[PDB]
RNA sequence: CUUUAAAUCCUUUAACGAGGAUCCAUUGGAGGGCAAGUCUGGUGCCAGCAGCCGCGGUAAUUCCAGCUCCAAUAGCGUAUA
């Protein structure tokens, strides 16, 4: 129930300067602390395992067994992260699978389906992803219809947020780290696709280092 | 060559995944809350509200300013409306969609029973539509899944023949009158 | 021992034991019902891990 | 597809013949010689009569003896042998008995440690095995 | 260790052929050939040679293939000998184990 | 009473017709896939289970029985195209 921020951005959020992360995710800052996500995500930022697999080294006198956890955190009205943890045993495994996540979190967007009434409900587009052989699309569905898929990338995009998708697998989908990892990879770069609705120019702003100089040259050394 | 009718069709359809944690929760949770027998009933609830989402969806892909899509629409939420299911605010074809199985639940005849007070319990306005209490328009109702439209609601009471509501007294009234009258001699 | 080719050793030597007098099963409408409450209706808030139907551990 | 042409539609559908004439299930399921070498002859049951109560062992990691029964088919004759179901029908069946005989599961194949036999006895003698398991019915004599 | 006796469905045998794949045949005390398949308790930690006594079990149903059950010593052997329980026709020959 | 060529059945309607409302709901399963006991007794690689991995070696969460529980429900399991 304590904190020190070692670096410069754990300082900036903390002296209630940082608005959002909506900026550090604008600026694409590497967020190097677990716990801004935790000040800026409160209780909404459900957990669940997804599955605890052992991994064995054999050495000369037997064979040496770690557990690794993959566990996907994420809030249900944007951003979702993913994580993997080796360790000794399961239980900081599984609190090293919560920090490993909570490091990498990314947003979405959501889209609609042919008419824009209301809430955005599903993908803008086809959207794909891929890491081993494994490889996972996003397509968008009518409103009202539900994710059909297999269960963890049902999971991982109810955690999400997103209502309605269609999808459809292709390769070893029973691993499934790599499952995980390239349905995370295929939700990730919906702000990596260049859409018409955002054709003009961004005007720059400032980063917060630019404003914040004197109140970070006042707290540090 | 017999004249018969030989014309049927399915009205329920079974899900691919037989054993899932959410799903028998989420049907438990409608069959417990609403007093339902079995899972057929909400199955086949899902199944005409995926064939009514399905046209839906299909007029939505054919172009505006179309006869074919103007009066199967038309028809559609016209035929919503008299079912209740929908208001006259959101009266159009992409508010089809954004429905639920809720929605569709609330019309039952059993649901409608125990909502205006002619029971206290959904399980009990149940069995008091299957001994033939509950009458709608000058005619019995004997059956749970019965859909009443939105100018049937105020014409539900009791019935004439019905204990109930006015008239000859039942079994066990008239059995316990005769056991008075000879345990009074 | 006797013998190996014998068939029905075990159901030949099963201590039988008759089944006991119970109260019937509620069936139909109202077994859902029970189910409903039992698992939705009086349940306690509880943490970790949920323990199942049958475990008499 | 590798030969996209717009008048190209002959070359991919005897193509399409022959790739799918050089398959398994598609080659076993659209030739007779299978259905020749079918005891059952294409259906899913078969009558017999019993010959003799023979017993084979299992495979190498299970240990135990699986007592099969020799029953040969009525339609052509074919002798096949037949395993038992379930525990102590042994004494149910007789020889020289007629006997309902159907398949294990697999399509024609053996199944887990009991070796090449694929077949399994429904009924004998007209009624079922499960009516003398459960002792639910009482076999005629 | 201890002194089995028969039971009524086996009797004992005399090996005639050490074979392979689990199986061998042997002799009953008549003469008849019941083909021999080893009881899986006695794949590895026991071995069985070439004409010695043991006990193997018979079928209720058929007369094609038998189960051995168990193996005798020696001595044992010289000693149910010396009961009689078989005629004066067999002779063990002289098997034992060696030095 | 009605129906019908004559009936039967449906509907209407008498008199009777329930408290363990005995007017008593089965079919499969309980290691994973796949929802649900490391419960209690018997056999001890034997008998057997198991579509697949596999379970049985005198402490069987899988065999055989009692109790509890899970699935669909007047329906459920199995073999074949």
């Amino acid at each position: 129930k304590e904190w020190l921020p070692v670096t410069k951005l754990g300082r900036l959020v903390k002296d209630m300067k940082i608005k959002s992360l909506e900026e550090i995710y604008l600026f694409s800052l590497p967020i190097k602390e677990s716990e801004i996500i935790d000040f800026f995500l409160g209780a909404s930022l459900k957990d669940e395992v997804l599955k605890i697999m052992p991994v064995q080294k054999q050495t000369r006198a037997g064979q040496r067994t770690r557990f690794k956890a993959f566990v996907a955190i994420g809030d249900y009205n944007g951003h979702v992260g993913l994580g993997v943890k080796c360790s000794k045993e399961v239980a900081t495994a599984i609190r090293g699978a919560i920090i490993l996540a909570k490091l990498s979190i990314v947003p979405v967007r959501r889209g609609y389906w042919g008419n824009k009434i209301g809430k955005p409900h599903t993908v803008p587009c086809k959207v794909t992803g891929r890491c081993g052989s494994v490889l996972v699309r996003l397509i968008p569905a009518p409103r009202g219809t539900g994710i059909v898929s297999a269960p963890v990338p049902k999971k991982l995009l109810m955690m999400a947020g997103i209502d309605d998708c269609y999808t459809s697998a292709r390769g070893c989908t029973a691993t499934l780290g790599n499952f995980a990892k390239a349905t995370f990879d295929a939700i990730s770069k919906t702000y990596s696709y260049l859409t018409p609705d955002l054709w003009k120019e961004t005007v720059f702003t400032k980063s917060p280092y630019q404003e914040f100089t004197d109140h970070l040259v006042k707290t540090h050394t | 060559p017999v004249a018969r009718s030989w014309v049927c069709r399915k009205t329920y359809v079974t899900p691919r995944r037989p054993f899932e944690k959410s799903r028998l929760d989420q049907e438990l949770k409608l069959i417990g809350e609403y007093g339902l027998r079995n899972k057929r009933e909400v199955w086949r609830v899902k199944f005409t509200l995926a064939k009514i989402r399905k046209a839906a969806r299909e007029l939505l892909t054919l172009d505006e300013k179309d006869p074919r899509r103007l009066f199967e629409g038309n028809a559609l939420l016209r035929r919503l409306v008299r079912i209740g299911v929908l208001d006259e605010g959101k009266m159009k074809l992409d508010y089809i969609l954004g429905l639920k199985i809720e929605d569709f639940l609330e019309r039952r005849l059993q649901t409608q029973v125990f909502k205006l007070g002619l029971a206290k319990s959904i399980h009990h306005a149940r069995v008091l539509i299957r001994q033939r209490h509950i009458r709608v328009r000058k005619q019995v109702v004997n059956i749970p899944s019965f859909i009443v439209r939105l100018d049937s609601q105020k014409h539900i009471d009791f019935s004439l023949r019905s204990p109930y509501g006015g008239g000859r007294p039942g079994r066990v009234k008239r059995k316990n009158a005769k056991k008075g009258q000879g345990g009074a001699g | 021992h006797g013998s190996l080719a014998r068939v029905g050793k075990v159901r030949g030597q099963t201590l039988k034991v008759a089944k006991q007098e119970k109260k019937k099963k509620r069936t139909g409408r109202a077994k859902r019902r029970m189910q409903y409450n039992r698992r939705f209706v009086n349940v306690v808030p509880t943490f970790g891990k949920k323990k199942g139907p049958n475990a008499n551990s | 597809g590798k030969c996209r042409g717009l008048r190209t539609a002959r070359k991919l559908r005897s193509h399409r013949r022959d790739q799918k004439w050089h398959d398994k299930q598609y080659k076993k399921a659209h030739l007779g010689t299978a259905l020749k070498a079918n005891p059952f002859g294409g259906a899913s049951h078969a009558k017999g009569i019993v010959l003799e109560k023979v017993g084979v062992e299992a495979k190498q990691p299970n240990s135990a003896i699986r007592k099969c029964v020799r029953v040969q088919l009525i339609k052509n004759g074919k002798k096949i042998t037949a395993f038992v179901p379930n525990d102590g029908c042994l004494n149910f069946i007789e020889e020289n008995d007629e006997v309902l005989v159907a398949g294990f599961g697999r399509k024609g194949h053996a199944v887990g440690d009991i070796p090449g036999v694929r077949f399994k006895v429904v009924k004998v003698a007209n009624v079922s095995l499960l009516a003398l398991y459960k002792g639910k019915k009482e076999r005629p004599r | 260790r201890e002194l089995v006796f028969k039971e009524d469905g086996q009797e004992y045998a005399q090996v005639i052929k050490m074979l392979g794949n689990g199986r061998l045949e042997a002799m009953c005390f008549d003469g008849v050939k019941r083909l021999c398949h080893i009881r899986g308790k006695l794949r590895k930690k026991v071995w069985i040679n070439t004409s010695d006594i043991i006990l193997v079990g018979l079928r209720d149903y058929q007369d094609n293939k038998a189960d051995v059950i168990l193996k005798y010593n020696a001595d044992e052997a010289r000693s149910l000998k010396a009961y009689g329980e078989l005629p004066e026709h067999a002779k063990i020959n002289e098997t034992d184990t060696f030095g």
